[PDB]
């Protein structure tokens, strides 16, 4: 949403980008640095070890699809909360997560990414994929029935 | 919980850090002017440039203390006590800005150490930044 | 999500309640809380003791029409985004306001409503209230940027 | 963190509170499932809601902590270890959480002594509940 001059950037670097372990990563760290939201996955077994929790095949799988799900976000993001509607559903549903985690967790992929990326994910591109999360935090919990 | 190996990856983290921890402050800044742009009122003053010697001599200072502050995990309360009231307090910058200049480092901090740069880490890290804060916001408190 | 209507069939609660006392209560008990919100009411004065930071001619007034501004806003929900993307243009273009503060305000407000009325004050009257703010200044972040 | 008017404060409220303090919980706790719902969760033993005998049961539990907690203003970690970890390492209580029974009890306060609750007392008394609040949540920080 943002230059097309913007969208034009994240739409390029989103693609180098590699699903199945920036979510791992992602969904890995979140993992033990929030350990709260460790609640929402008895879902998987193992998060009461950093070693465990991150490589434990079902917090991997979770990020694999916790991440291009996303980032399938924009295409469209665009129109809407559309998009992700829907995943609201399910997030007030029967989890019933902080629109707070949608918010850390979109904060832990930008340290991913940084560090993955690094010296690339620029304060320029960090700047844009923040604005993303910002969106994509937001439209999630916007959702709320 | 200032808690020991917390404190010990923290200064180990550091600690592979040295004379870059100048580099990241301001890194650091570069930074929170574009990612959280409301932060940047604050720095009015300030040829924010883009990469700008205001910013710069400021990203100096903001880790030289870091940089002690890693140095002595007993004793920020006395230890800043100068500066929490800078801040707090005569500054006063929103707590709500803290979390976002922390987050900019970590980036930052994880952008430039991959290697060593683990959840645990990462984790030690967030949760220092995390022990900053709250001390520099007592006014608060 | 007004419900219809619990929902202003409950703000019936609305008036009354009213102007310059709790406006003028709501924007002098945040005023003394996060102390941080000041920097920015600078227009005006003494802030120097809850005392006339709670006198303030300047604060006094501007509760009103703050609470007038809104307060007013009880009147359509529909599309509250609308009623006042006017002013998040000035949160946001001018003085670039947290959206942090915004439900500051409203949760000062649920409070100084508590504190007014009472028992008159339910976990229904509050949480029916307890959801204005909550769009109320979100609207607000809707923008801004 | 508490200023020393702060525990004085906290202090005639608190005293004035009473024995008043165990309906005090209940309204809060029955405040926050109404007004914050997500936090219900954290709730399935009891119905929950509404006057309920779950619920003036745990509201006395919340209002206790707290008579303690203040009680000895000069000094809450080693008053709540014992607490304040199974919220934070057994329930894992996200911290958000914290800030809505604050709320919740403060609407809670400010509804029974507002001849009594003062620009001044909500202050001291908000500071107060970040405080038994930050000290929960260590466990981590
Ligand atoms: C930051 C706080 C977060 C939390 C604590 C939360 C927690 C959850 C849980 C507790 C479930 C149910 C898993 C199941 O049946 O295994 C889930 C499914 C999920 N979440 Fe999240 N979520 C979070 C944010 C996110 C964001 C931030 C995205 C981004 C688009 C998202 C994407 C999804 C996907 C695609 C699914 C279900 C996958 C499936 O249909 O098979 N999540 N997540
Ligand atoms: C890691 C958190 C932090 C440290 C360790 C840190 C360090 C400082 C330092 C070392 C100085 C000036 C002291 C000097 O010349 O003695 C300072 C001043 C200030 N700090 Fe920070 N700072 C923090 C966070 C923040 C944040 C989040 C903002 C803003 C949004 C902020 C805004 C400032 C400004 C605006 C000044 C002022 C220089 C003047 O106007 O004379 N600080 N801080
Ligand atoms: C919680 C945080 C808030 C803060 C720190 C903040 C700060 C300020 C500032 C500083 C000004 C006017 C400064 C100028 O005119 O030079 C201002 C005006 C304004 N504020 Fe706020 N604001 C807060 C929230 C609110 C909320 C929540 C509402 C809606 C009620 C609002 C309603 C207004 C109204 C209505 C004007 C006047 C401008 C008109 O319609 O002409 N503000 N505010
Ligand atoms: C100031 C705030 C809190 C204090 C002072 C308070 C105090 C307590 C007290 C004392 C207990 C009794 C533990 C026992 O001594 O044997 C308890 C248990 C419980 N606490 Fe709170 N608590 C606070 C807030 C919270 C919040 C925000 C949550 C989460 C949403 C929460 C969730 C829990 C729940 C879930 C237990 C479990 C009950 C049971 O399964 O038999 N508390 N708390």
């Amino acid at each position: 949403m943002l230059t097309a001059e913007e969208k034009a950037a994240v739409t390029g670097f989103w693609g180098k980008v590699d699903v199945d372990v920036v979510g791992a990563q992602a969904l890995g760290r979140l993992l033990v640095v929030y350990p709260w939201t460790q609640r929402f996955f008895q879902h998987f077994g193992n998060l009461s070890s950093a070693g465990a929790v991150m490589n434990n095949p079902k917090v991997k799988a979770h990020g694999k699809r916790v991440l291009d799900a996303f980032t399938q976000g924009l295409k469209h993001l665009d129109d809407l909360k559309g998009a992700f509607a829907q995943l609201s559903g399910l997030h007030c549903n029967k989890l019933h997560v902080n629109p707070q985690n949608f918010r850390l967790l979109g904060n832990v992929l930008a340290l991913v990414v940084a560090r993955n990326f690094g010296g690339q994910f620029t304060p320029n591109v960090q700047a844009l994929f923040q604005k993303v999360v910002a969106g994509v935090a937001n439209a999630l919990a916007h959702k709320y029935h | 919980v200032l808690s020991a190996a917390n404190k010990s990856n923290v200064k180990a983290a550091w600690g592979k850090v040295g004379g870059n921890a100048p580099a990241y402050g301001a890194q650091a800044l570069q930074r929170m002017f574009l990612s959280f742009p409301t932060t940047k009122t604050y720095f009015p003053h300030f040829d924010l440039s883009h990469g700008s010697a205001q910013q710069k001599a400021h990203g100096q200072k903001v880790a030289n203390a870091l940089t002690k502050a890693q140095g002595h995990l007993n004793d920020l309360p006395g230890t800043l006590s100068n500066l929490s009231n800078l801040h707090a307090h005569k500054l006063r910058v929103n707590p709500v800005n803290f979390k976002l200049l922390s987050h900019s480092l970590l980036v930052t901090l994880a952008s430039h150490l991959p290697t060593n740069f683990t959840p645990a880490v990462h984790a030690n890290l967030n949760k220092f930044l995390a022990n900053d804060s709250t001390v520099l916001t007592s006014k608060y408190r």
